[PDB]
RNA sequence: GUGGGCCCCUCCUGGUAAGCAGGACGGGCGAGGCGGGACGAUCCGGACGCCGGGCCAGGGUGCGCCGCCGGGGCCGGAACGGCGUCGGCCG
């Protein structure tokens, strides 16, 4: 026998494909892990492991939110590995190279009239496949209406909503409400 | 199996006590590691000094000659299941670690007693005139004889391989 | 058990040190205490107004408020499994100034301290864990014989 | 390529290092065991006694196996590197690592081991440590690439390190994966060595010992 | 019948299977508990300090 | 899924006691093969993929039944009795 239980923990499991039946993932992921490979470079790693997650952990970018973190570096590329919507609140937009897996339609309308740029993933490989004079960027994983109910309404030290509807008293006007 | 040790120990030296005092012991033990450990067993009882206390100096091991035949006679203290008691003791061998052999084994089958049970106050020679015990007494003499007094040891471990034989062996005497 | 009221148990560890009794010493009350400071919590018995309960007698915390009377102070506290940290409001008698980083801040001034000296060779200053000794002769000139004694009784 | 240029001025300068250091550790190694001489000498001139250096390095054998352990005793033995019953480790000795190894005293046996013993495990029983893998301990070569940090180059540079337990003990130390030993001889698993049996402080008597189990 | 009442023989080993967890970092700087008139004089300090002042 | 547990070592409480009943740190059986304790869920060793070679823990070595010789001694259970035998201590 071998003693192999104290001072060691439990191995960890984590995405290391992607596991959509797209054939146009696979192909890019699979493009960008030979890369990181004979590169070392730190952003091809972690622009590896974004195309492997879940579209739960890939939430969406707006222009007007694009248009407020490339401001005073404009002449970036901006990276994202999820969709690019549109924001109707925001009447002018500025000029911007942006590279992401999907525009909306009225999305890239409106890039192109300003004179910017929608790069694909491939024009990226073929282009600037290490990242040079690239940012990484993602939107607010904890935007999702299912992640705010997450917890124990009713323990003292919540901030959380209840999930049906409740029409009573009994808990819910403060403390002493029992 | 029984060898004799030489060992000097001491306190640690403090600031009230520079340069304490040096104690050394004469001790039995079958090799160097059980002989320290019965130093500071010792030590401990005696003069109140453990063993973190203190350190040890010398561990002398000391090889006696044989080739002629005395007395010994050894004074010690034993424990039984109703208390401990005194004794003294008389050998005939060759060197004074092989009477502590001949000891250990009177001890171990007459008393049931074991090594740790058994402490040594004195071992000493003892002339011819001066011997106390029966036993020994006897072959302190000139022109001691007796006849063999176990001939039939001897035809037995023969017939260890020699198994099946043609007449039944005499026992010369 | 079968009876667990607020000061159960409380027989012998609330009770007052002999010829300790009465008022408290007046640096009770004259003491400077300050934000992250660390303290240790011991019950004096005679003063009833914010007496921590038992459990905290004998623990070392932070303080983390200075209120006009009492002080607040942080106390992680093991329960099954996990460490908590409580926050608990105590008056003055029951608080004294804790030296458990007294031995660090006395390290810490010696060796900047004996840098600035320098011995031209920068001593080591990692603190040594008690080596075996070192080689050396003693004197048996004066050696004194002993020997196991004789069974009395 | 210049890869290969490299490799081969490199090993060459390593190897004429390892005939410098083995000549003069050799030279050492004589002329410790003849100063004491000297020196236990000069003590019988007078009334007076030589008292030596203590144990630097210990050579610890486990000798019980897993089933059954308390908690302390096996959080311990893990820090030791001791998780099969016939591994062995070297180990440093100070008040830190003495009073930890007392607690675990029933489970092990222990020792001052010779020059001459640290040679045959290593030579014999030597693999290294590297990511995480066991790769057989074979040549200078392998010495050379990962302790050269620390000046150590060959293999009698690591057997000094470890004799003299010297600066670079703790890394020199670590590099070696515990020692795989083939079974022990015993008296009495559960018994002191000072009562007869085989756990515990057993002096020079550890070179004996672990001689059949290299 | 009866059973047994309590025991806690197993309740220590279950207690470090997953190691004795720790508290969050930030509790050990939570505001809940601090004075009023402490917490406003904060706010109070900060927002006239050009260098820390958050305003528009 | 579980919320009938039980046993060992040390430490305890009720009871004349119990293979009785109730608590405590650590370990085990439960849910742990293999060897040994003649025989046993838990004792002594040792914790397990399928093979070939070597070394040997615990217990042992007249024949059943794998494996031994040399050397020194002696020859279930209470109060209480013994000029059985060998060895001591005090007078
Ligand atoms: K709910
Ligand atoms: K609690
Ligand atoms: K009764
Ligand atoms: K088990
Ligand atoms: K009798
Ligand atoms: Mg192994
Ligand atoms: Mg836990
Ligand atoms: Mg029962
Ligand atoms: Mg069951
Ligand atoms: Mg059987
Ligand atoms: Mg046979």
């Amino acid at each position: 026998g071998i003693d192999l239980k104290t001072g060691i923990k439990k191995r960890k499991v984590e995405r290391k494909e992607p596991k959509s039946p797209n054939p146009y993932i696979r192909l890019l992921h699979n493009a960008f892990k030979v890369v990181y490979e004979n590169t070392g470079e730190d952003f091809t790693k972690v622009l590896t492991k974004r195309l492997c997650l879940s579209k739960t952990n890939r939430p969406v970018l707006s222009v007007s939110r694009l248009a407020h973190l490339m401001h005073k570096r404009e002449d970036k590329i901006a990276v994202v590995a999820s969709t690019v919507t549109n924001d109707e609140r925001l009447v002018t937009i500025p000029r911007m190279t942006i590279c992401a897996l999907k525009f909306s339609a009225t999305a890239r309308s409106r890039i192109e009239k300003a004179g910017g740029r929608c790069m694909s993933f491939d024009e990226l490989l073929a282009e600037k496949p290490t990242g040079d004079n690239c940012v990484l960027l993602q939107g607010r994983r904890s935007c999702r209406a299912v992640c705010k109910k997450f917890g124990s309404p009713g323990r003292p030290n919540s901030h959380v909503k209840p999930k049906g509807e409740h029409k009573g008293r009994r808990g819910a006007r403060g403390r002493h409400s029992w | 199996m029984m060898q004799k040790y030489i060992v000097y120990g001491r306190r640690l030296p403090s600031e009230k006590f520079p340069e304490p005092e040096v104690f050394r012991m004469t001790i039995y033990a079958p090799n160097e590691i059980v002989a320290k450990s019965r130093f500071w067993y010792h030590l401990k009882s005696l003069k109140k000094i453990k063993r973190t206390h203190g350190e040890i100096l010398d561990c002398q091991h000391i090889e006696e000659n044989g080739d002629f035949v005395k007395n010994f006679g050894v004074l010690l203290r034993y424990r039984s299941r109703v208390g401990q008691h005194n004794m003294y003791r008389e050998v005939r061998e060759t060197t004074s670690a092989r009477a502590m052999d001949k000891v250990y084994s009177e001890m171990a089958g007459q008393c049931r007693a074991r090594y740790h049970d058994i402490q040594i106050i004195n071992v000493k020679e003892v002339a011819d005139e001066d011997v106390r015990r029966e036993k020994v007494a006897m072959f302190t003499q000139k022109g001691v004889r007796f006849p063999h007094p176990c001939p039939y040891v001897h035809v037995k471990r023969a017939a260890r391989t020699a198994r099946f034989q043609d007449r039944a062996p005499h026992v010369p005497q | 058990t079968h009876s667990q009221g607020y000061r159960c148990k409380t027989r012998y560890c609330f009770a007052r040190k002999f010829r300790r009794h009465g008022m408290a010493n007046l640096t009770t009350y004259n003491r400077v205490y300050k934000l992250g400071q660390y303290v240790n919590i011991k019950v004096n018995g005679a003063y009833h107004k914010g007496m921590p309960h038992r459990y905290y007698n004998g623990r070392t915390g932070t303080i983390f408020n200075i209120g006009p009377r009492a002080l607040g102070v942080q106390i992680q506290k093991r329960v099954r499994g996990r460490i908590m940290l409580k926050r608990i409001n105590v008056r003055l008698e029951h608080v004294h100034p804790s030296d458990c980083r007294k031995n660090h801040l006395e390290r810490v001034a010696a060796n900047d301290a004996a840098r600035r000296l320098a011995g031209q060779p920068v001593p080591c200053l990692k603190r040594q864990n008690a080596l075996p000794r070192a080689a050396h002769v003693v004197s048996i000139a004066s050696a004194i014989d002993i020997t196991p004694l004789k069974y009395d009784g | 390529a210049e890869r290969a240029t490299e490799k081969e001025k490199r090993a060459a300068l390593v190897k004429d290092h390892a005939v410098k250091s083995a000549q003069v550790y050799a030279r050492y190694y004589i002329d410790l065991v003849e100063s004491e001489k000297k020196a236990r000498e000069n003590a019988l001139k007078n009334n007076q006694l030589y008292v030596p250096d203590e144990p630097k390095v210990y050579l610890v054998v486990r000798i019980r196996g897993i089933v059954g352990v308390a908690p302390k005793v096996r959080t311990i033995l893990s820090l030791l590197r001791l998780r099969q019953i016939n591994n062995a480790v070297f180990m440093r000795c100070n008040k830190a690592t003495l009073n930890a190894l007392r607690i675990v005293d029933h489970y092990v046996t222990y020792g001052e081991p010779t020059v001459e013993t640290i040679r045959n495990l290593i030579y014999k029983r030597g693999f290294a440590k590297v990511n995480g893998q066991r790769i057989p301990i074979v040549d200078n070569n392998l010495i050379d690439e990962q302790l050269s940090k620390h000046n150590i180059l060959c293999a009698e540079d690591l057997v000094h390190e470890i004799f003299t337990c010297g600066s670079s003990f703790k890394e020199a130390n670590n590099f070696l994966w515990p020692f795989q030993l083939n079974s022990a001889a015993l008296k009495d698993k559960r018994n002191n060595f000072a009562e007869g049996g085989d756990f515990g402080y057993r002096g020079k008597y550890i070179n004996e010992f672990v001689a059949r189990m290299i | 019948a009866k059973l047994k009442n309590h025991t806690s023989k197993n309740q220590n080993r279950k207690d470090h299977r997953n190691g004795i967890k720790k508290p969050k970092k930030s509790a050990y700087t939570s505001h809940k508990g601090m004075c009023p008139k402490y917490l406003r004089n904060l706010r109070r300090s900060r927002a006239n300090d050009p260098r820390q002042s958050l305003r528009p």
